[PDB]
DNA sequence: GCTAAGAAAAATCTCTACCA
DNA sequence: AACTGGTAGAGATTTTTCTTAGC
DNA sequence: GCTAAGAAAAATCTCTACCA
DNA sequence: AACTGGTAGAGATTTTTCTTAGC
């Protein structure tokens, strides 16, 4: 048999710290046993498990961060969905300074999410109550984790590229930020649909006002009811709103949830 | 097939093909 | 036409820096054109060509590098072709135990070829002298760049994370590092033959005098010569020896080179 | 009184047999690996785990979760 | 195939041979031939060291010698207490697969500091070659002194051209070509071994010719791709796959 | 981990000589090792 | 007049460094 | 119990467009 | 006695951090 | 004119092996 092997492996595991394969090989045991002896070690277990997230992208998402460039502080702003860049240069990298370029940021253009790191700055309460105010929603990132925000330090690569470029153009370190905000946002194409960003964020806004527009006036007008079948049980589900009908599914709204229901599982009535 | 002082003659998949020598790797594998 | 866009699309370059896409949509110019605008550009070209390369893995080369831990300078040294480590502490970092280390290894092991960084210990005198009397290639890697021996940087964090696990079972650091590099060379499994890197370096280094020896022994009772036509000119060139004939194709031997010619360009005389 | 019992038995194995997770991760400046804890919300993406009556948001990316056989 | 076993199994009747120059003349798998050869009732190291120290211009030379091939690691000592032969013994263990080791009465070499490393490493100590080992070394040391500076540097230089440029024996080999040829054949014999097992963990029910019943329980030797090798009856045979049965052995 | 369940079952079937199904359901081990400790019994069969 | 070979120009797909 | 990597450019490979020779 | 469904155990494939 | 990223583990997906019920 193999369960002295069994013991005779948690002895040397205890020892050396093999992994599976040297103890299912040198004491023949299977594969299931020395994984589960390798896997109640504490001293192992340094390991993740390599994947990646995905970040939000909502058309009213904004992300902002601070760099710093020839002894200056820069303060950089995102649309995450377009790709649209804001940027200045503070006197100081106080919450006074910060809360002010939120207030003009959320005065020119709608913003209603907010992400940010945990800087000294960002979790302030001149922030909090500039926040408060214009009715903006604050997260913050999982500390010492870039990766949750990383659109604006991306765009933070790219700004200072520009400004390498174009430096001998100008004489101050503001007059070059500020070109190179208008090289990004105007003079760069390619992405999505070919565009700019300026273009992009006109193009985004602009789509979702009239879409909101459009299907209020569609369903202000609407019948055909539909009661529905689904569920691990058989059980039958009331008023559902009929949305679209299509060649092999229908679209049903249920208590403010969309759902694809096939044609078998459904009638309609008027 | 046969090992050269710069380049190694293999068979693979019915392919008869010429690599590098710091490409390869020739082992007799008791497994 | 478009040869006044081309006009302003070059003034517009020179002022902003434009990508290709940006001009070639704005002044209706075609691409190949927008392309040379920005590759005639000195303030651009920041950019690499993003590929990798591949390191030397014959059978007698050996990678050398050194690492800190606690205060103290461990020196590392990898086969490359199995895996296979040595290491030690040593009390300075200079020339001289660096060349007593490569000595008692070249006294251990066969040693042809070694591959270093340019650091201060590795580009000595004393190195030179040993290599020297113990007739090893010394190759150094483009300066600045650790991805030209990445072998052994890889195994100075395998044997760090070794070395976290078991240092409570002893009491000073040099006993820590030569456990670490046993539980290495022999107590992990999992690769290209399954093997460890004791087994591994075995087999490599036995399969290598083997295949040596037998095809001295045919290679000294051959005949059957044979003449061959290649080239963009049809000519016929002189002996080549023939190694082995196969289902399609010949193999040849023609001025130390290993040739595959098919069967329809080539004639055998015995 | 006893088919009650197995009924409660079984009921409270595939309770306890769900979510018996440990989870080991790695937080800080100095990102080191900590001890077993108690996993409670898992999205994709990050986790939120309960360690010495703490509560931490930890990324997927930086945590191992071991399950039982 | 079975004219090959027949004549494998009176060849050795006669002669006795080992089990890879059967394979090898007879063409048959290396599972069969060993099994020929563990029936045989007539029929039934490569990891031991030996160590010792010595004394060269007021300094202490510490010698390991692979006994079988005749392979030297040698170093320079400060002193000679357990501590420096423990650390001596825990790199060269670490370096080459050491399980028996060989010294003689000492005083460092029975201590408790070498003790604790020998139970570390799984290493069995045996109290009591090496005088020869150290009269070679000591005559190549000598050879070879007016190159070096220091005593270190020749110890090296002898140790390398003792393993490396002497070449003698039978065949003509060094010392670095004999180690890795022993434990190369040791490496092949344990993967077969552990196959041979794997594979005798099964049971072969078998129907012979112009019958329709089941004989006995034979053991599996061989599973081909369309023939099968089996014991059965102190016999080997080979059988058909399509008259054959085989499943799973309880029987620890 | 399921190692104390090698150690409780073998000493179940030590006392009451169990089959490999119900030592693999109640102190859920995988079921090469109650197979196993079946197999060692040199009363008990696996069937 | 119709059709296909050949080459130029454009579109898509995979991979890399840097962002405290 | 409600969190999360991304952006843009350098080459390689596949596809579409345009001129011309041959039947 | 033969055949197929079901599940367990093993083998392969893609992706990540760290190495001054 | 002659240089170069790699190693090993965590999960996901695909494949092989083993028991048992049905005809
Ligand atoms: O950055 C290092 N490693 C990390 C790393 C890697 F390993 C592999 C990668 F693909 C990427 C990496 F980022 C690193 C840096 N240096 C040296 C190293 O050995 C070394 O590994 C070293 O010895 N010198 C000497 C020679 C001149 C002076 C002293 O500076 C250099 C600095
Ligand atoms: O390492 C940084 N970037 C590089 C990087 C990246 F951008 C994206 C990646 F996927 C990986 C990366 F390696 C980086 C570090 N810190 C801050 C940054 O904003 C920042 O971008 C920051 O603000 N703080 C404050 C909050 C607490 C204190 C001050 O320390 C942190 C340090
Ligand atoms: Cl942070
Ligand atoms: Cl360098
Ligand atoms: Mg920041
Ligand atoms: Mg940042
Ligand atoms: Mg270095
Ligand atoms: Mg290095
Ligand atoms: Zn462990
Ligand atoms: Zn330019
Ligand atoms: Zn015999
Ligand atoms: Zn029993």
């Amino acid at each position: 048999g193999f369960l002295d092997g069994i013991e005779k492996a948690q002895e040397e595991h205890e020892k050396y710290h093999n992994n599976w394969r040297a103890m299912a090989e040198d004491f023949q045991i299977p594969q299931v046993v020395a994984k589960e002896i390798v896997a109640q070690c504490p001293k192992c277990q340094v390991k993740g498990e390599a994947m990646h997230g995905q970040v939000d992208a909502s058309p009213k998402t904004w992300q902002m961060d601070c760099t710093h460039l020839e002894g200056k502080v820069i303060i950089v702003a995102v649309h995450v969905a377009s790709g649209y860049i804001e940027a200045e240069v503070l006197p100081a990298e106080t919450g006074k300074e910060t809360a002010h370029f939120l207030l003009k940021l959320a005065a020119r253009w709608p913003v209603k999410h907010l992400h940010t790191d945990n800087g000294d700055n960002f979790t302030s309460s001149a922030v909090q109550a500039v926040c408060w105010w214009a009715q903006i929603e604050h997260t913050f990132s999982v500390p010492y984790n870039p990766q949750s925000h990383g659109v604006v330090e991306s765009m933070n690569h790219q700004l200072k590229t520009i400004i390498t470029q174009i430096r001998d153009q100008a004489e101050k370190i503001e007059t070059a930020v500020q070109m190179a905000v208008l090289i990004h946002n105007f003079k760069r194409k390619g992405g999505i649909g070919g565009y700019s960003a300026g273009e992009r964020i006109i193009d985004i806004i602009a789509s979702d006002l009239q879409t909101t527009k459009l299907q209020n006036q569609i369903s202000k007008i609407q019948n055909f009811r539909v009661y529905f079948r689904e569920g691990r049980d058989q059980q039958w589900k009331g008023p559902a709103t009929l949305i679209w009908k299509g060649e092999g599914a229908v679209v049903i709204q249920d208590g403010q949830d969309l759902k694809v229901v096939p044609r078998r599982k459904c009638k309609i009535i008027k | 097939i046969w090992k050269g002082e710069g380049a190694v003659v293999i068979q693979d998949g019915q392919d008869l093909k010429v690599v590098p020598r710091r490409k390869c790797k020739i082992i007799k594998d008791y497994g």
